[PDB]
């Protein structure tokens, strides 16, 4: 079985990807 | 997080793809897992599970109308049963393609009932659904003679960022002079232009019908199915109207009581 | 890669009813994207209580540091923190101003619910999120919830504003109708604009009008999509 066979999510555009980031915060545990 | 837990999550995601978007979801998960061997060995079941869960209709070369991939048709070895055309076929879950149709011995003491129900349901489905397909199985479970009617209908429009699917499964457990009726009706709609909004609904039906002649019972069964499915669709319409006229309105006003947008300098006073 | 792009694409497709579980599953699937996913995957807003001030406030990734969250009212983290990220004095004064203004905005448009505004410094200006959370009163056996997440970037005479707004809308009922019915999810929209900054038109007024215009627009679009478009799709199923 081949996976390159299954096509294909040409991804949607992501509006949340480009919002201002607040860098340098501790992650949750 | 272990590889075993990662692939369990991957399989779960794959099985939760909305209708018409299996390939997109599969590809995302495949790139996230980044381990084709792990995916193959730990999520192999996921492709079959999804298809049977979704009542995927498939076209077989040489036979008009299609057949639903369901658990009830699973013949193992990657083959599925088409009880209407009295055939088995090979089914590739990934490529969603049927192949290698072969005459299959379908004989049974249920044979004539399955056939009467099937012909009646097929007419009901042509009338009630724009793109419907149905498959009716006749088998003995726990010795009980059962007719299992499966209906699928979908509309995929990825270019307009939406897909929708209806599925219904009706089980008639025959015990003269009465048949036991169980059903699950399901709807899912997905809209995703600059968002992700989904309708998810289902309703369980429990009922009983008089059983008589093969032909008359089919009429009875289809009448039950019709009344229930219309009732459900009607209730859904009623929920939409109530959500629109009551709940949505109450969540936020269109404008403040002044009937003008806010004067922000004022607000800052 | 590209893994981030696929992660976001996946959250656009997995049922929003499991939006919270989806995200943590995704984090587990790709541990290395944790920070990126936490900041770009919107989540229903949670209400916490500021015991000091006796006011509710909203939790999201933007007011989080470690496992604690900053109240906009007391400007303190809960659970307390030794060196939690705080806004500068200037920005904190603006943040208090914005919270007061959007509290009135909230009352005017939502007549209830909770609001919170958190600001933070940028290189050439500042950003912030304006959050609004409103629960339905449950009438007619319908449970409803509305989340607003308005994220604004301000590049500072005149300023450039960039606003990315997500509204989440959840509707659910369990009538025998009908059986279980859940209609939910979110829409995102974005606007940009230059505006003058002045005595009569300060930053908070500029952002205010932007958020208002955006939210009024989205409200109308939710109406069209939820009760027009998805219903039309159902009717054609049929």
């Amino acid at each position: 079985v081949n996976f390159d066979d299954i096509a294909s999510s040409e991804n949607l555009l992501h509006l949340t990807a480009n919002r201002p980031k607040m860098p340098g915060r501790r992650l949750p545990g | 997080v272990s590889d075993e837990e990662k692939v369990r999550i991957a399989a779960k995601f794959i099985t939760h793809a909305p209708p018409g978007e299996f390939n997109e979801v599969f590809n995302d998960v495949r790139l996230l897992l980044n381990n084709d061997n792990l995916l193959r060995e730990g999520a192999a079941h996921a492709f079959a599970q999804y298809n049977m869960d979704q009542f995927t209709p498939v076209k077989i070369e040489g036979y008009d109308d299609q057949v639903l991939i369901t658990e009830h048709g699973d013949l193992g070895n990657g083959r599925f049963l088409d009880p209407r055309n009295k055939i088995s076929f090979k089914f590739d879950h990934l490529r969603k393609e049927a192949s290698d149709p072969q005459p299959e011995d379908t004989e049974s003491a249920l044979k004539q009932w399955r056939d009467a129900c099937d012909s009646a349901l097929r007419a009901y489905v042509k009338d009630h659904y724009p793109n419907g397909f149905c498959t009716v199985y006749g088998k003995s479970i726990d010795g009980q003679q059962t007719i299992i009617a499966c209906i699928e209908s979908h509309q995929f429009q990825p270019k307009n960022f939406w897909n929708g699917r209806w599925r219904s499964e009706w089980k008639f457990t025959i015990t003269p002079p009465t048949a036991q009726v169980a059903a699950v009706l399901k709807i899912q709609v997905h809209y995703y232009e600059d968002g992700n909004v989904q309708l998810v609904s289902h309703k369980d039906i429990q009922d009983s019908v008089q059983v008589s002649s093969d032909v008359q019972t089919a009429k009875e069964f289809i009448k039950i199915i019709e009344n229930a499915e219309n009732e459900y669709q009607t209730a859904i319409s009623e929920n939409y109207q109530t959500m629109s006229d009551t709940t949505f309105k109450a969540l936020r006003r269109q404008l403040p009581v002044t009937r003008t947008k806010i004067d922000w300098n004022k607000i800052l006073s | 890669d590209q893994q981030l792009d696929c992660a976001l694409d996946l959250m656009r497709r997995l049922p929003p009813q499991q939006i919270e579980k989806n995200l943590s599953d995704l984090i587990d699937l790709v541990p290395s994207l944790c920070e990126d996913l936490l900041s770009s995957v919107d989540q229903p807003l949670k209400i916490a209580r500021d015991k000091v001030v006796g006011k509710d406030y909203l939790l999201c990734d933007y007011n989080r540091d470690g496992d604690s969250y900053r109240s906009p009212w007391s400007n303190k983290y809960d659970p307390p923190l030794e060196d939690g990220a705080m806004p500068s004095a200037r920005l904190r004064k603006l943040e208090v101003e914005a919270n007061n203004a959007f509290d009135q905005y909230r009352d005017l448009y939502f007549e209830g619910g909770v609001s919170s505004v958190y600001l933070w410094d940028l290189d050439h200006g500042f950003a912030g999120v304006i959050l609004i959370k409103k629960a339905g009163d449950g009438s007619k056996k319908i449970k409803g919830c509305w989340d607003s997440i308005h994220v604004v970037e301000v590049q500072e005479r005149t300023a450039h504003y960039k606003l990315t707004s997500t509204v989440m809308l959840w509707l659910q009922t369990n009538k025998t109708g009908s059986g279980t019915m859940n209609l939910g999810g979110s829409l995102t929209r974005q606007m940009e604009k230059d505006e003058t900054v002045s005595d009569s038109s300060p930053h908070i007024a500029n952002i205010g009008r932007l958020v208002e215009d955006m939210e009024n627009k989205i409200r109308s679009t939710l109406n069209e999509i939820y009760f027009g478009k998805t219903k039309d799709i159902v009717n054609g199923l049929r």
